[PDB]
């Protein structure tokens, strides 16, 4: 948030599958076709007057009393463990998922080939999404999982590299982060099934 | 009737068993809180089952993790491919007056192979169904291969 | 082996069980063999009941799966956290309004895999991000309930 | 920030002072009424026992409060644990009886 | 594989007697008539708020000196030449069984004559006594708190420890059984591993010999401040949520691509704490309970007769002529060198190095002062009742609140490595 | 029938962990087995005076 | 609404808060008009609780419109003038210099 | 040992102690119920928008309409679930008809495939009619 410096507001909001060291299609995506920063939205102004102009608290409130009521059975029923196992999950099947599409296409990804002596083709972005989906489709029937998972890589060209997000300030200035990915035991696993 | 632990109230000892054990005291809820100034514990059962009484559901969709085997530890078979019987000149071994029959650790066949078939003698809880079978190759297998991207053979 | 006809199982298990009673290509591999390398060899010093926490066998497996799950039992290892800081983050994360305490008696055989990184954490929140895709219906719900 | 933590294998349990140090349920305490006020079933459940038969006093601090007057012949026996065992139980985070 | 079985009991405080009187010795028996269960011994506070209390026994260290003093006078009693168990009284206190399995009230028979005239600075044989040589299994159970017993009664300083380095005792499959543990507090794996030793004789060079010593080395190496989050042995380490603090809590961690470089060989030393402050924290008394498991099973080097006062010299299986000597250490200091070499190294900045420093000077002087007046309270009971003389504790002196042979230990440790 | 795979009972000095990957899949090997525990999450609040 | 707009607050990243295009005078605004008056007044109120980047220069350009025949302020484009709806002012390339 | 389901398919001495009576009488403020039914709102996840997407055999997932078409049809669909939610006739929060002119934005849709060209045809369809172009027979 910043108050009044124009040079700094920031009206951008991207997300990039490709590495800093290789020139490709620019394609962008689609959060970036918004007019604002993010997707708009409508408030009443007459209802949020009225909201400062009039409110109150009860004549008898002890903020200690109060709180411990509205926190107990609110953290009684949390979901942060299965949240943090989820994103583990998560993490695991992006790794494996870069990989493997690493085998059979062009992307600039160092990976130990192992399996060049059997046949194949060079893979366009429909093979590769088909080949990603049944990946994709394969790992939550292992571990039994209903929700998303990876359905947003499947939507354009499935040969990635890196994900990471960026941010545009108005003077042309841009912030970059890019996660440190740690190891990843199933596709490490799969590369020792390979040597074998 | 009551845990001196966590200042429980309970009507059986083996559910005090079972509350005990949930310390890690030796003698299905996922979260369980109480409270100090009232009576009104609060538990979380996972909204897979139909059954919730009085619990909370858990909407989370979240992956299997810890599962158990109990039976082998190998993916790898032993098969016979041609069949064969052949005279010998010891059939079993007696100890007092009962008979022992010998039984061998790999099959009497005149040729005999590996296969790979996962999990085939296993005894799990939860089957994670993921299973890549094999034949003897004196059968056919080309469905193994043909299964990813061959929507349109001629 | 769990389940009836467990000794047939003994049999599958323990090739140097069988003797040396005739003269076969099974009977020179059986010979070949060393004899005190059956059975268990390795328990644990601690123990519930009389039953031990953990035991090494010699069995028939296959070294390829054994590396796999070797793997995947540390990786559930480095995990595992304990009480104590469950204690702590809900202590913090209440703001000081409440406290929490969980009790609990020593163990080593305990596991709760809930420790992760800050990267496992934003790439999840970069897939949620990607997720929207400018549809209003995904984000609509999120706003209603929270208010 | 008084924290009890139970006892194992025939240790007695123990409550946290001021100090950092943790002490067992015998002795003489100094309690404000409002901590007792925000963990009454607990702190019932925990002292009840030892205040009947061990060997605990506490001091609440009230400051002012009604009181109410039970008279007895003084010639037979008589026992007030029974009033006092309703007081101690009838509080609540907002509330005290005579 | 450990051959002499040998210990020496308590020595007088300046007192006429054993510091140990009936009211004392009767409070104890908690968790039974036994004096050989663990609990007698250890105190499961569960919280890093600690600091736990009594009027009888104001401290942990309170509470394992007077189970030493029991133990020192009661088996006195079967140790003679004519071997009986039940025929004297110490303290009006008489064994129950021949295989010494509880302590009960004299009988009235036995309270009419006169007591055991007992002796200090004893140094007993456990084959000298039949049913110890007779049965392994039970000369087992009871050496398993005997050496803890002798390893506080050597000196007038605290407690114990070993730490020993070694690449060799790394092989096998040592290492998944270690990744098993992360996540444990140093409390939860001391206490389990004390509790588990006397279940049944064990190897010297097995498993659970290179669990403990490795355990003990990783505790101490991170203590000292060697070993920290960017430079690890073998992907192993201790963190301490704040350094300084009265009860603090050590959490065993895993962190990748930091290993240090270890050199090959074979070495070891004993180091122990000075200061009183031994009686206020449970992580030591936790680390020579270890080593005394530890000393039960297995041989360990002799400590050399310079280190400890004529009584302690000679002893068969625990000191000699030629061997270790003792590095003795300082709370306060080592807090600094923690510090010193943490930020050195870059994980620590000179902010949290003065609030560190600030947690650790107010603590100390708090512990003192506690320390202190029990002493006082001590003496003056003493004073007051002549026939029952006692300590609460171990006695303490002033110069032993200075800095001696800090520095040289800290050295010492970090030469492991 | 090939020795190879059995290589930790046919060898005389072969240790009891040796393995062969990725040459060689052995069809006898150790394995270690465990009994875990998982409890669920307990937890008492307390209010703040 | 005004939950809401503090519900907002937490995912400034991905959605942008903003007042109703209608909750502005009609047809510009005038100051000689009463209730157009009391339109700013609810709207100065209601703006600053917005994550909209923009607001401050919507507060100062709906009384720039309104104040049109009575006052005059330095304009550079030839294009952009006093009249222009201060809706419109939605990205930083709209700022005016005055 | 116990066998545990799959939610989705596969591949196919006096008792009475002094003070456990429990006749303490206390209502909560706020109630439980009240925030336990709104916490339960809240724990819901995201819906999965799987449109624009593969099938498990090259087909792309969706409806055959055009992006920016599908970005407004969908505000609309947002704006009247709000209205049905406060329980009124028109939304007082809005996201259709904004004040914005956001009129390049584009969502995901089945109108085109993962290489750029349009679904007016499945895809294997395509590959089926492109491999047909060069079967041979028989000869005469």
């Amino acid at each position: 948030y910043v108050r009044l410096d124009r040079d700094r507001v920031p009206t951008m909001v991207g997300v990039t599958r490709q590495s800093r060291d290789t020139i490709t299609q620019p394609a962008l995506s689609l959060s970036t076709t918004n007019t604002t920063v993010g997707v708009p939205l409508a408030l009443d102004a007459r209802a949020i007057t009225v909201a400062l102009l009039s409110g109150k608290y009860p004549p008898d409130l002890v903020t200690n009393v109060w709180y411990a009521d509205a926190i107990y059975p609110m953290y009684a029923d949390t979901e942060v463990f299965s949240n943090l196992q989820r994103d583990m999950i998560t993490c695991e099947a992006v790794q494996t998922l870069v990989t493997l599409v690493a085998q059979i296409s062009e992307t600039q990804y160092p990976v130990d080939r192992y399996l060049d002596w059997i046949p194949s083709l060079r893979a366009s972005a429909a093979t590769a999404a088909t080949f990603a989906e049944w990946v994709n489709t394969s790992m939550k029937t292992a571990f039994d999982l209903s929700d998303m998972l990876l359905e947003p890589l499947l939507s354009g060209d499935p040969r990635m590299t890196q994900l990471a997000i960026q941010y545009q300030q108005y003077n042309g200035r841009t912030f970059n982060i890019i996660p440190e990915m740690p190891g990843s035991v199933i596709a490490d696993c799969v590369q020792l099934t390979a040597e074998v | 009737y009551q845990c001196h632990v966590c200042s429980a109230v309970l009507f059986s000892p083996l559910d005090l068993d079972a509350h005990v054990a949930s310390h890690g005291l030796h003698g299905r809820h996922i979260t369980e809180f109480i409270s100090s100034w009232q009576n009104h514990p609060i538990v979380q059962v996972s909204a897979d089952v139909e059954n919730k009484k009085t619990a909370q559901l858990l909407h989370a969709d979240t992956p299997r993790l810890v599962t158990w085997d109990a039976g082998l530890c190998t993916s790898f078979k032993i098969v016979p491919i041609v069949p064969a019987q052949v005279p010998q000149d010891v059939l079993a071994y007696t100890f007092f007056t009962s008979s022992y029959a010998i039984q061998s650790p790999f099959p009497e066949a005149a040729v005999s192979r590996i296969v790979v078939h996962t999990r085939w003698a296993s005894n799990v809880d939860f089957d994670r169904d993921s299973s890549v079978i094999m034949a003897p190759p004196t059968e056919n297998n080309i469905h193994l291969f043909k299964q990813l991207l061959n929507t349109e053979t001629l | 082996l769990p389940g009836p006809d467990a000794e047939k199982w003994y049999s599958i298990m323990y090739p140097t069980r069988m003797g040396t009673p005739n003269v076969s290509k099974i009977c020179n591999f059986v010979a070949s063999c060393v004899r005190n390398r059956v059975g268990r060899f390795d328990r644990a010093q601690m123990m519930n009941g009389a039953m031990s926490e953990w035991v090494d066998v010699f069995e028939t497996s296959d070294a390829l799966t054994v590396s796999i799950r070797g793997r995947w039992m540390a990786r559930l290892a480095r995990m595992n956290i304990n009480p104590t800081e469950i204690e702590w983050a809900l202590t913090e994360c209440a703001q000081g309004y409440v406290t929490v305490t969980s009790p609990y008696a020593p163990s080593v055989n305990r596991l709760m895999p809930y420790r992760i990184s800050n990267a496992e954490r934003q790439i999840s929140q970069i897939i949620r991000i990607m997720n929207i895709g400018n549809n209003a219906t995904v984000i609509q719900p999120v706003l209603q309930d929270i208010s | 920030d008084c924290r009890i933590s139970f006892g194992m294998n025939g240790a007695a349990p123990m409550i946290r002072d001021e100090t950092g140090l943790m002490v067992p349920f015998e002795g003489n305490w100094i309690f404000p009424l409002a901590l007792w006020q925000m963990n009454t079933r607990y702190f019932n459940q925990q002292f009840d026992a030892w205040i009947k038969t061990g060997e605990l006093r506490i001091r609440i601090e009230m400051g002012a409060y009604p009181y109410m007057l039970h008279y007895y012949d003084p010639r037979q026996y008589a026992n007030a644990w029974n009033l006092t065992s309703a007081w101690l139980e009838e509080i609540t985070p907002t509330s005290i009886p005579s | 594989a450990r051959a002499a079985f040998l210990f020496k009991t308590v020595g007088f405080g300046g007192l006429q007697n054993v510091p140990i009187n009936d009211e004392l010795s009767s409070h104890l028996l908690r968790a039974g008539n036994s004096p050989w269960q663990l609990t007698q011994f250890l105190d499961w506070i569960s919280l890093g708020r600690g600091l736990a209390t009594s009027a009888l026994v104001p401290t942990a260290g309170s509470r394992y000196y007077q189970m030493s003093c029991l133990l020192s006078g009661t088996l006195q009693i079967p140790f003679r030449p004519n071997h009986r168990w039940g025929d004297i009284r110490f303290l009006r206190l008489v064994w129950s069984a021949p295989t010494l399995d509880g302590l009960v009230v004299a009988p009235p028979q036995v309270l009419a004559q006169p007591a055991l005239q007992a002796q200090a600075d004893r140094v007993y044989d456990c084959d000298d006594y039949p049913f110890l040589a007779r049965d392994p299994r039970f000369k087992h159970r009871v050496y398993q708190q005997l050496s803890a017993v002798t390893l506080l009664n050597l000196t007038g300083f605290g407690p114990i420890s070993y730490v020993r380095v070694d690449e060799d005792m790394w092989s096998g499959d040592v290492n998944q059984l270690l990744m098993n543990y992360f996540g444990h507090t140093f409390a939860e794996i001391a206490y389990t591993l004390c509790q588990a030793s006397a279940n049944r004789p064990w190897e010297y060079d097995g498993t659970y010999a290179r669990m403990t010593q490795i355990v003990l080395s990783l505790f101490w190496l991170s203590y000292v401040g060697v070993i920290h989050q960017q430079n690890t042995y073998r992907t192993f380490y201790f963190q301490c949520n704040r350094r300084g603090d009265a009860a603090e809590v050590w959490i065993l961690s895993c962190s990748l691509n930091h290993s240090a470089q270890i050199r090959p060989g074979n070495r070891s030393l004993f180091v122990m704490p000075t200061s009183p402050d031994w009686n206020m924290d449970v992580n030591l008394i936790l680390s020579s309970t270890l080593t005394g498991c530890l000393c039960s099973g297995s041989q360990l080097p002799l400590i050399d007769n310079n280190s400890v006062p004529a009584v302690s010299r000679n002893i068969h299986g625990w000191t000699g002529r030629a061997g270790n000597q003792l590095h003795g250490f300082q709370v306060r200091r080592m807090v600094t060198e923690f510090c010193d070499r943490l930020r050195r190294d870059g994980v620590m900045t000179q902010a949290q190095q003065n609030q560190v420093e600030a947690l650790a000077d107010q603590t100390q002087q708090f512990k003192r002062d506690k320390l202190e007046t029990w002493a006082r309270e001590d003496d003056q009971y003493n004073q007051a009742h002549p026939n029952s003389t006692m300590f609460r504790t171990k006695p303490f002196t002033n110069a032993q609140w200075g800095r001696g042979n800090t520095g040289a230990t800290s050295a010492a440790i970090a030469a492991l490595i | 029938i090939p020795v190879e795979r059995y290589n930790i009972l046919t060898n005389p000095d072969a240790p009891p962990t040796q393995i062969q990957l990725p040459e060689v899949v052995d069809l006898y090997n150790v394995v270690t087995r465990y009994a875990y525990e998982t409890p669920p999450i307990t937890a008492v609040v307390m209010g703040v005076p | 609404s005004f939950r809401v707009a503090l519900a907002g607050w937490l995912y400034n990243g991905v959605v942008t808060t903003v007042i109703d295009d209608s909750s502005y005078p009609k047809d510009g605004g005038s100051v000689t008009s009463l209730e157009n008056l009391w339109d700013f007044f609810i709207l100065a109120l209601a703006l600053p609780l917005t994550t909209d980047p923009c607001a401050p220069v919507k507060a100062f350009m709906t009384l720039a419109n309104m104040m049109v025949g009575f006052e005059t302020i330095p304009m550079d484009n030839q294009i952009y003038t006093q009249s222009r709806r201060a809706s419109a002012f939605s990205t930083p390339h709209t700022w005016p210099r005055c | 040992m116990k066998r545990i389901p799959r939610k989705t398919k596969g591949k196919s001495p006096a008792t009475t102690e002094p003070g456990t009576s429990n006749r303490e009488q206390y209502k909560a403020r706020p109630g439980i119920a009240s925030v336990q039914r709104a916490t339960e709102s809240a724990e819901m996840p995201m819906k999965n928008n799987d449109e624009g997407t593969p099938d498990k055999k090259g087909n792309t997932k969706g409806d055959l309409v055009n992006e920016h078409s599908e970005a407004k049809d969908e505000a609309d669909e947002a704006t009247k679930k709000q209205a049905k939610d406060t329980d009124k006739s028109k939304a007082q929060v809005t996201y259709s008809d904004t004040g914005i002119n956001n009129a390049n934005e584009l969502s995901r849709s089945g109108n085109v495939d993962n290489e750029g060209g349009s679904n007016q045809k499945p895809m294997s369809t395509r590959i089926a009619e492109a491999t047909s172009a060069i079967v041979s027979k028989h000869p005469a």
